[PDB]
């Protein structure tokens, strides 16, 4: 049948399209006490266990295109999910917009596992100092607001201070423009919708979505001292259906604009 | 009736028809009042019972009547009742008055004296101080800003807010000293009430309100009291927003406070509004939120009780209905917890019956219709659905939505913390919740854990009592040394952080895994740094626990030392016994829970002086029912359950039992059906509420503890209920195990010279015992291999434990044969260390195939330094350890036995070969020390006849045989108790001991692993047997006593487990019983028995003995590429077994019975029918049958050589006894024509269908027959509908004699008919001693239980569960009338069912039609083993071209297509393989 | 059948569906804050069809939603008014009506809590004593 030999040739494709296998990272005890670099560990240790299971499963899609394996239950279920372009629900362990098809799942699952790749490399290379400074995109991560919390700890940790008195300031700067503090991480990724950011500033465009070059997350103690009237809240939602909250940054608004147009007009970050 | 007082409306059928039974039995309508009141657990009378002097409620408080209500004066049971509730509203509104008039005293006060102050609080109700408070605080609240009408003016506001700070900084000095647990609560709820009113004036102050209609004031919620009312209902009206609700002035008792966070403002709101505006609110959300708390605390506000409803998938609806109407005519407030959670068909329901009431309801803005009833629904009605994500379509339009979203947890905890009289609550709570946050989410993902906000309340309160411990222990140190004690000063200078961090770590590091507590550890040092907590050994207790450690040979330490986690685990446990009554430990099998806690009770009682006795229950191998009592339908009579009963014990204090501390230990596993009942003992009320009504107080000594391996299945509702520790399977290390088997070794003797004996072996093994020893690294490679079964370390070990007691019984066995020579310590050393190495081999490989037994083998060779045999290819394990210390041979062991000729075949003979031998001596072994074991192998290999073998070689244990079916119930067990044992009375106490003296009887179960699992992954039978194995006796239902059990053992046998239709073993079961893995004899041990067989068999033709070896050798090597090549891979049924082997030889046997003489051709020839009878039924495609063809004739060439294939091998091998008198040979053309002649005769009697006369029909109704000639026919017909199965079943039968029987069966045909139709084809057989034909195909079936009755017949002969009570009765009659007229007397019930029985597997015959559906063929394999485990199949498949090129001509030649004007085209399009070279019309035209 | 798009065609059905007698009542200015919440009502429903953008997810802001707000409005109004001809601007009950229509009604279904930010945005902006101005904006730079 048709569907079978065109199965077959998507299925080849993306096992070429999709990377081969992902490396762990090595446990120290120096690493253990760094928290970024266990949220990292979990990351890595997830996304090449997720990735086997869909090399596997694919391989096995292949061999059954062969005719060298036979269909069995959970087989013929996802070969019946992929027939019909449905994510199968056995790949999707993060979360993923409700929208998206089978094509942009492999797509994007590719992009994070070279950004995996990449982290990896990278910590084998150096240790938990360079690990610190890197650039990792929210959306590619996992869970993205984990990311968040385990720079809030490695500060905490590296300023010997608590966590509840902890505040986040963000830093958009051009990525060759950009200085990494002791407490300022990169993020790249992140989208600005109904609104262009310069020089830290916000104003009203009708552009549809500006891209941040470099988003720097720092964490600073608390001032205990009110936020100015030119101050908006903006949520950060992971994909555009917004239905996921990461977290809200604090920008300054320009001159002669009103915090309730930003309300209004839904200004609000996306990490894809 | 119940529309006089509608109040008990509430109650159901059985509660209303027991209230006006037992209407004067006034003592027994307390059940009544706890079911309907809110917190009322009973009412207050005199001596007298005649008149109601007050209320009371289950924590104790009570509420005295200013006039009581005499019942005599009114002995109508509503009079009284109405009364008696009126009465109570009336006494609360004056309470009300009275306690208000009290705080508007100590209002208006710059400074409130603590002794007055405690003296309200203990006058009135937690309730009513409540309420006073708020009433005050409003009142005053109003009254400034009266004041304040006139704008721009100086604001006493301030005052108002200065009094509530001062009367809080009382409370919170109050409670650091210590109270009374009700003055505790009281003074916990006034504080969350008092810092909810100081926030709320502190945001009036901040927005500068000077108006009392100003919206700000007005949205929050205000309390106006009005004494001049005369009606004292209505006095107290509540207002917020601009709703308005009359104060319902109900008893609630004592509830859990509910602290005011922003978003539970905006629920009050939100639902306030709603029920002005008529309507109910949705507050959807998801769980854990304080969606259904929220609805409670609005209703406790308000005076009005909920019934909080959970929406199950199990969820009743009668009950609802009647409760529902309850509550509608009550007037009081219901909430439907998680109401998406209902099946659909019950969310419609309940969807329109509250559709109508809420309808009703904004009608009235009254009765309408419930239950095909007239109900009277009050207009204070409320209804709410909380909701987990929508509302049903036909109620989005009456019901408002609320999100909660997220709860205010870091107000929550800031509140708690400043009601606990914590200094510093903010930080605390801003530290706490983010600690709780990452708990939940960096910590990693485990059943157990729990992170919700209940955790979090649970972790606040254990630190609140925590610190006022602390607080008491300086307080005393100071009353010791020194006098000067102040308790602010020893509160200013207290660690905070430290305490929170006790608390933590005393209540969450118990239930972490042996990983996640360096992540925890981390975690408080990110949130609390700089600050740590250590934990002051109870030096105290751990040298109790040290000697009592020593005293049960077991393993203790501190802390690094070996065994010191499970040291520190029993502490753990320790610490939750004091903080909790109610405890549950979870463990893997194999982590010393039961140890723990017995090793900890034996401390406890040899510290503190208190002895104490455990009562360990097993929950789900008793019935609920007699769990916790049985109430009879009829008589209504109550007894006790077994845990009913045993608290009954205790309470009662007959020998001092409440001066000992009792642990009843419920060991085994939990599941939310039994433990819903118990959810109401292991709350903070701690009491139990029997069906019958009646409650016992749980003694605060006792201690209800759930032994139980994994929480997959238990709800959160008991995992929250109850503390938990975890002991992970690290925590005892084998070097633990290990040092406990040798400390026991040593001391307890195995029955000194003897335990001389045992300290000598242990001796010897002590360095192979070691740490990273031999048995250590054999073990952690035994992990590595595979397994027949579930590996279990404790399971390896018992069983080479078990094999070394078996050793030293051989050795005191030696010395006690030699009494000259005692064996010498070399020759003890040589002989254990041997030993040693074959129980490892046996024990850690006694349960694999012989591949990896081999594997071990060499491993273990590499790793030793033992010596071992130099065989240069042989296994060790094919040698055993003679008692004099050397490696022998199996082989010589084996002897060899000449069969009777009479006996080739027969059940009983069992030939010893090499696996035989080996096995007789393992079940010897685990049968001394009456261990349980199971027998595990593939179907057939004589795992029965083994174990049947080795059981009656012993004389003193009787057997008893169990065939255990998919639904089998411990009911069996107990029928087989009382049927073959009697209970006795000892001083001990009752005893279960076989009738018989000095017999040890073994109950037999023929698939210990089949019966199915709950829902629950729980097999009733198995933990039945787990309890009688693990405690040494069970519990009689009758009585609910300990029944000891005396001369009883187990033994299992089961197939593997990866096989469909078995159920693998519970790890808590598989623990105690050693599994030995009994595989398919190998090429000798067949070659060896049925050459046994064969020249047994031969005996009868002396001419041919000589051809014994060959025959046997040619039968052993067809069968071995047979079983090759056919695997179970390719076909379901492709199944090849010894069983096969012997029914070959049992048909030869038959065959060459009546005959005198006969030459080797008939042999072959023989051989080779029953070869293709057997191997070659089964087969599906043409090219399987060729090549079993071409192998069978390549076999008989190899094996006899020396004989002419066209004689012995002539291709139409077809034998039958209907023409001569012997099974000898037939011509397929004599043949023809006599069942030519039989089917005339079958259309002259019976119906007239055609039937053509193709061989393959030959083939087909000869193996019918001779299956059904032989005992115990049973056919699976197998081939494409209308091949013929069914006709040439009933052709076969009718010339047999075998009547026909076929079930009628249509989509009404229940299992009750089938069962019917079975029982009546039973009477049919062998009460009649006439031989049936059992009609059955796939479409007559319509359930599985089909096949299970199915199965059971055909592996038993007979079914026990279709004939009971006077079925069975008659059933006895007519084989007594059928005894005797065949001339046999008998009298009792079990020899006359053996005879029918008999009769039946002699005369009943079932023949099974299908389709080849191969999918659907491997489904019916895994349902019901019978049909492929002894019934023979045949594969009719579909008519080949032969068949159909004969039916052509047959049926078309009345017809005449002959056509001389045809001529033979020059290229034929033949599809017929024999078409005649010219072909003539009709020829052309059936091709 | 669909409801046409419009918040012109939206106010009309609101007006259509709300009883003429309702609406001309006792105060004059009820017509005045019934005007508002209908045209509240049609921006909120429109912002529905902008799914992403005008809201987080796509609410159930129907009909009976509106019947509460109107409820809500005619008993404050009469708690505020009681049977007066005339009451003025600054004496209507603004914080309740902002209140309970941010919270109970229009607030219920609101989970997200930049959704609610936003629904107190439109609130502060339509309902306050300045829209009774001839000169107030129900929108701003429209084109
Ligand atoms: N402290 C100890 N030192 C040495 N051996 C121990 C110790 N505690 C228990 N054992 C042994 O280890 C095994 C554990 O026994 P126990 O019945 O307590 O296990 P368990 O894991 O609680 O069992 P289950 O889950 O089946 O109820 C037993 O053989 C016991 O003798
Ligand atoms: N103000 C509050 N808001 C929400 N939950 C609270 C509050 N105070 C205490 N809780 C606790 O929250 C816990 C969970 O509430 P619950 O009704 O189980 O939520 P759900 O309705 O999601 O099941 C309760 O045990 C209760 O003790
Ligand atoms: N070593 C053996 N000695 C005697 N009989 C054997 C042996 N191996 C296999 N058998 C055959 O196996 C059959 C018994 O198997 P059975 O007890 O029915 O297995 P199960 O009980 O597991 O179904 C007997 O008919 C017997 O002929
Ligand atoms: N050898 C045969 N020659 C001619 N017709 C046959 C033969 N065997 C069966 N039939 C036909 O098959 C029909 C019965 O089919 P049946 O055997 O009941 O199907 P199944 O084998 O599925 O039970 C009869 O009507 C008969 O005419």
């Amino acid at each position: 049948p048709a569907w079978m030999r065109t199965l077959h040739t998507t299925a080849s494709n993306w096992l070429h399209l999709i990377p081969q296998t992902l490396s762990h990272l090595k446990r120290t005890v120096e690493n253990i006490k760094d928290p970024l670099f266990r949220f990292f560990e979990r990351e890595v240790k997830m996304g090449a266990k997720l990735l086997q299971d869909v090399r596997q499963d694919l391989a096995d899609v292949v061999q059954v295109c062969e005719g060298k394996k036979k269909q069995t239950n959970y087989l013929r279920t996802l070969i019946n999910e992929l027939v019909k372009g449905i994510l199968p629900r056995s790949w999707s362990h993060y979360t993923v917009p409700a929208g998206m098809t089978v094509i942009q799942w492999v797509s994007d699952f590719s992009e994070r596992i070279k950004q995996l790749q990449n982290i990896s490399l990278a910590a084998a290379s150096g240790g938990a100092k360079e690990l610190k400074n890197i650039h990792v995109c929210l959306g590619g991560l996992f869970v993205p607001e984990a990311y968040i919390t385990a720079t809030r700890q490695y500060v905490a940790q590296a300023n010997s201070w608590s966590l509840e008195e902890l505040c986040l300031e963000v830093n958009v700067t051009t990525s060759q423009g950009a200085t990494l503090d002791a407490c300022s991480f990169g993020v790249t990724g992140l989208k600005l919708q109904g609104a262009t950011c310069n020089n830290n500033k916000l104003s009203l465009s009708n552009a549809i979505s500006t891209a941040l070059p470099l988003t720097q997350l720092r964490w600073v103690k608390q001032t205990n001292t009110e936020k100015k009237a030119s101050v908006v809240t903006l949520p950060v939602y992971l994909n555009f259906t917004r239905a996921d909250l990461i977290f809200t940054v604090d920008f300054e608004i320009a001159t002669k604009e009103d915090p309730r147009s930003f309300y209004e007009r839904g200004v609000a970050v996306l990490c894809t | 009736e119940r529309s006089s007082f509608p109040r008990f409306y509430f109650v159901g059928d059985e509660d209303l028809l027991e209230i006006i039974g037992n209407s004067k039995n006034v003592a027994k309508l307390q059940k009544h009042f706890k079911k309907m009141f809110a917190g009322v657990s009973s009412i207050i009378l005199n001596e007298d019972n005649s008149v109601v002097l007050g209320i009371s409620s289950r924590e104790g408080e009570e509420v005295m009547f200013k006039t009581p209500v005499s019942i005599t004066e009114h002995p109508k049971i509503n009079e009284w009742l109405t009364l008696v509730e009126k009465e109570m509203r009336v006494t609360l509104a004056k309470l009300l008055a009275e306690s208000v008039t009290e705080v508007e005293i100590f209002g208006k006060a710059t400074s409130i004296d603590p002794n007055t102050y405690i003296t309200w609080i203990d006058k009135y109700q937690a309730q009513l101080v409540v309420l006073s408070a708020q009433i005050a605080w409003s009142e005053n609240v109003e009254t400034a800003l009266s004041s304040m009408g006139g704008g721009g003016d100086a604001a006493p506001l301030h005052s108002v807010l200065s009094n509530v700070e001062v009367t809080l900084n009382v409370l919170a000095d109050s409670v650091l000293m210590e109270q009374p647990p009700l003055r505790r609560r009281k003074l916990e709820h006034l504080i969350t009430e008092l810092v909810h009113q100081r926030d709320v004036t502190r945001s009036l102050i901040k927005s500068k309100i000077d108006n009392a209609k100003s919206f700000e004031w007005l949205s929050q919620m205000r309390f106006y009291f009005d004494p001049k009312q005369t009606d004292v209902l209505q006095q107290l009206s509540i207002q917020m927003a601009n709703a308005k609700f009359n104060y319902g002035f109900e008893y609630l008792g004592v509830q859990d406070k509910l602290v005011q966070t922003p978003l539970t403002d905006r629920c009050y709101l939100t639902m306030t509004q709603a029920l002005e505006a008529r309507l109910g609110g949705s507050p959807f959300g998801p769980a854990g939120t304080g969606k259904t708390e929220s609805v409670k605390a609005l209703g406790h506000q308000l005076g009005r009780f909920v019934l909080v409803f959970n929406c199950d998938e199990t969820f009743d609806f009668q009950a609802m209905g009647r409760i529902f109407v309850g509550l509608c005519q009550v007037g009081a407030w219901g909430c439907f917890d998680e109401f998406n959670r209902l099946e659909e068909r019950m969310l419609s329901a309940v969807s329109q019956q509250v559709q109508c009431i809420q309808e009703a309801l904004r009608e009235h803005s009254i009765t309408c219709e419930l239950l095909n009833k007239q109900v009277k629904v009050s207009p204070d009605m409320a209804i709410f659905i909380t909701m987990n994500p929508n509302l049903p379509d036909n109620l989005k339009k009456l019901f408002r939505s609320l999100a909660m979203t997220k709860p205010d947890r870091q107000l929550i905890a800031q509140v708690m913390l400043y009601s606990q009289g914590f200094r510093t609550a903010e930080v605390l709570a801003n530290k706490i919740v983010p600690f709780f946050k990452l708990c939940d989410e960096q910590l990693s993902s485990q059943s157990h854990y729990d992170f919700g906000l209940r955790a979090l309340k649970s972790v606040l309160v254990s630190a609140g009592n925590v610190k006022r411990e602390r607080i008491q222990k300086i307080k005393r140190e100071k009353e010791e040394r020194g006098e000067a004690v102040d308790e602010g000063e020893i509160a200013e200078n207290l660690p905070e952080q430290e305490i929170l961090i006790q608390s933590v770590c005393e209540t969450m590091v118990p239930k972490l895994v042996a990983e996640d507590i360096p992540l925890l550890f981390s975690l408080l040092s990110d949130v609390f740094p700089g600050v740590q907590y250590h934990r002051g050994e109870m030096t105290a207790l751990r040298e109790e626990l040290k000697k009592v450690c020593q005293e049960m040979y077991l393993t203790y330490g501190d802390g690094e030392e070996v065994g010191g986690m499970w040291v520190e685990k029993v502490l753990q446990l320790y610490q939750i016994t004091q903080i909790n009554h109610g405890l549950m430990m979870v463990g893997p099998s194999g982590s010393g829970k039961s140890m723990a806690w017995r090793v900890l009770l034996k401390a406890l009682e040899r510290l503190e002086g208190v002895e104490g006795v455990a009562h360990i229950i097993d929950p789900k191998a008793i019935s609920k029912d007699h769990l916790y009592g049985t109430l009879d339908p009829n008589t209504r009579e109550w007894t006790d359950g077994l845990f009913t009963h045993v608290l009954r014990k205790i309470i009662d204090s007959v020998r001092g039992e409440l001066q000992k501390r009792q642990w009843i230990v419920f060991d085994g596993d939990v599941d939310p059906e039994w433990v819903e009942n118990l959810n109401s003992v292991l709350d903070d009320n701690k009491l139990l509420t029997l069906p019958n009504g009646e409650r016992l107080s749980l003694p605060p000594n006792v201690r209800i503890m759930f032994e139980v391996q994994d929480l997959k299945y238990a709800t959160l509702a008991t995992v929250s209920r109850c503390g938990m520790v975890w002991f992970s399977e690290d925590v005892l290390s084998t070097d633990m195990i290990f040092n406990n088997f040798l400390a026991r070794l040593r001391s307890i003797p195995l029955d000194s010279p003897m335990l001389q004996i045992q300290r000598d072996a242990a001796t010897i093994m002590q360095p192979y015992f070691t740490s990273n020893g031999l048995v250590t690294k054999a073990l952690e490679h035994a992990f590595q291999l595979e397994h027949i079964m579930d590996l279990t370390r404790l399971r390896c070990l018992g069983s080479l434990f078990s094999m070394l007691h078996q050793a030293c019984r051989n050795v005191a066995q030696y010395n006690a044969n030699h009494p000259d020579f005692p064996m010498q310590i070399e020759q003890l050393e040589r002989y254990i260390q041997r030993y040693l190495v074959y129980a490892i081999l046996w024990s850690l490989s006694g349960d694999s195939r012989l591949k990896m037994r081999a594997e071990l083998g060499e491993y273990i060779r590499r790793i030793t330094t033992v010596p071992l045999p130099t065989a240069p290819n042989i296994p060790i394990i094919d040698y055993e350890v003679s008692i004099s210390g050397e490696w022998s041979p199996w082989q010589a062991k084996v002897p060899q036995i000449e069969v009777e000729t009479h006996k080739v075949a027969a059940p009983d003979v069992v030939v010893p070969t090499l696996d035989t031998v080996r096995h007789e001596a393992l079940l010897y072994t685990w049968l001394a020390e009456h261990k349980p074991l199971v027998l595990c192998g593939p179907p057939g290999s004589g795992k029965t006849m083994t174990l049947f073998s080795a059981l009656r070689a012993l004389p003193d244990m009787e057997v008893v045989g169990l065939n255990f079916s998919s639904a089998t119930t411990p009911e069996l067990l107990l029928k087989t108790f009382d049927h073959y044992c009697e209970y006795r009375r000892t001083p001990n106490g009752v005893v279960l001991a076989p009738v018989q003296l000095g017999k040890w009887l073994v109950l037999f179960c023929d698939e210990i692993n089949l019966p199915d699992m709950d829902k629950y992954g729980t097999q009733r039978v198995i933990s039945f047997i787990r309890q009688m194995v693990e405690h040494g006796g069970f519990y009689r239902t009758s009585d609910q006593t300990w029944v000891k059990l005396e001369r009883i053992q187990f033994v299992g046998a089961c197939n593997p487990p990866t096989d469909p239709g078995r159920k693998p073993l519970s790890h808590r079961f598989l623990r105690h019983v050693p599994v030995v893995y009994v595989d398919y004899p190998g090429p000798a041990s067949l070659t060896q028995i049925y050459g046994t067989f064969n020249r047994a068999m031969l005996r009868l033709i002396p001419s041919l003995r000589t051809y014994a070896e060959p025959l046997t050798a040619a039968m052993v090597e067809f069968y071995t590429m047979s079983q090759e090549r056919f695997t179970q891979d390719t076909q379901p049924h492709y199944i090849y077994s010894p069983r096969e082997m012997t029914r070959w030889v049992r048909g030869i046997f038959e065959a060459l019975r009546p005959l005198e003489t006969l030459p080797v051709e008939g042999l072959i020839r023989i051989w080779a029918h029953e070869a293709l009878r057997l191997f070659q039924d089964r087969l599906v495609e043409d090219e399987e049958r060729r090549w079993t063809d071409e192998n069978i004739d390549t076999v008989a060439l190899k094996h006899f050589p020396n004989i002419d294939r066209e004689k012995a091998m002539s291709r139409p091998i077809l034998y039958s006894n209907w023409l001569s008198k012997d099974y000898i040979p037939v011509d397929q053309e004599e043949l023809r024509d006599y069942v030519k002649a039989r089917l005339k005769v079958f259309y002259e009697e019976e119906l007239d269908v055609p039937l053509v006369l193709f061989n393959e029909v030959l083939d087909h109704v000869l193996r019918i027959d001779r299956i059904f000639r032989q005992p115990q026919g049973h056919l699976l017909l197998i081939g494409v509908s209308g091949a013929g199965k069914t006709t040439l079943s009933r052709f076969v039968a009718w010339m047999n004699g075998l009547s026909v029987y076929q079930i009628k069966v249509h989509r009404k045909y229940t299992g009750e008919d089938f069962d019917e139709d079975l029982r009546t084809v039973l009477r049919r057989s062998g009460c009649k001693n006439e031989k049936i034909a059992f009609i059955m195909d796939e479409s007559n079936v319509l359930d599985s239980g089909f096949l299970e009755r199915m199965n059971t017949l055909l592996a038993n002969g007979e079914v026990p569960g279709l004939f009971e009570g006077d079925e069975y009765a008659t059933l006895m009659t007519q084989c007594k009338e059928g005894a005797q007229k065949e001339g046999l007397m008998l009298d009792s019930h079990e020899e006359l069912y053996k005879w029918f029985t008999s009769q039946v597997i002699r005369n009943l015959h079932v023949v099974f039609t299908m389709n080849p559906s191969s999918e659907g063929l491997k489904d019916r394999a895994a349902t019901s083993p019978a049909l492929f485990n002894r019934c023979v199949l045949n594969w009719f498949g579909d008519w080949s071209t032969e068949a159909l090129y004969q039916v052509g001509k047959e049926f078309t030649s009345k017809m005449d297509l002959e056509k001389p004007n045809y001529i033979v085209p020059d290229y034929m399009p033949v599809v017929y393989d024999k078409l005649p070279q010219p072909p003539s019309h009709r020829e052309a035209i059936v091709n | 059948f669909e409801p046409p798009p419009g918040v012109k065609a939206n106010m009309l059905r609101t007006f259509s569906s709300i009883p003429v007698s309702r609406i001309c009542k006792s105060p004059n200015e009820r017509a005045r804050l019934y005007f508002l919440l209908a045209w509240f009502h049609a921006i909120i429903q429109e912002r529905l069809r902008y799914a992403p953008l005008g809201w987080s997810k796509k609410y159930e802001f129907g009909e009976s939603d509106l019947r509460s707000a109107c409820d809500t409005v005619d008993t404050w109004l009469d708690d505020t008014a009681k049977g007066r001809q005339n009451i003025s601007p600054d004496k209507i009950p603004w914080s309740a009506l902002k209140t309970l229509m941010a919270q109970s009604i229009y607030g219920g279904r609101v989970d997200n809590e930049f959704d609610q930010r936003l629904l107190n945005t439109f609130l502060e902006r339509l309902f306050t004593t300045r829209s009774f101005d001839s000169e107030f904006k129900l929108a701003c730079k429209v084109d």
